């Protein structure tokens, strides 16, 4: 029905995941 | 060829690599430039983790590329 999706980082650049509120590579929160 | 490697903290390195070498190629450069442990370091490439195990063309890598490297360790 609603599938989230990937998020590009906004300050290292890595592509995070779905689920991923922060970022496992620069540690930051995203948005 | 030669890759640039922009860090967090607003510093860029450029380093030479090949398109048929591998990223534990690349993380170990960096090393010897830096000092930077490979597995803290994460490679970044425009939404890819690079990895050792794989090669700089396997993820379409080519000369005077941009990548961003990211220090995985405790701080908040
Ligand atoms: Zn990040």
């Amino acid at each position: 029905g609603s599938t989230s999706a990937m998020w590009a980082c906004q300050h290292c650049t890595f592509m995070n995941q779905p689920g991923t509120g922060h970022c496992e590579m620069c540690s930051l929160p995203r948005t | 060829m030669q890759i640039f490697v922009k860090t967090l903290t607003g510093k860029t390195i450029t380093l030479e690599v090949e398109p048929s070498d591998t990223i534990e190629n690349v993380k170990a450069k960096i090393q010897d430039k830096e000092g930077i442990p490979p597995d803290q370091q994460r490679l970044i490439f425009a939404g890819k983790q690079l990895e050792d195990g794989r090669t700089l063309s396997d993820y379409n890598i080519q000369k005077e590329s941009t990548l961003h490297l990211v220090l995985r360790l405790r701080g908040g």
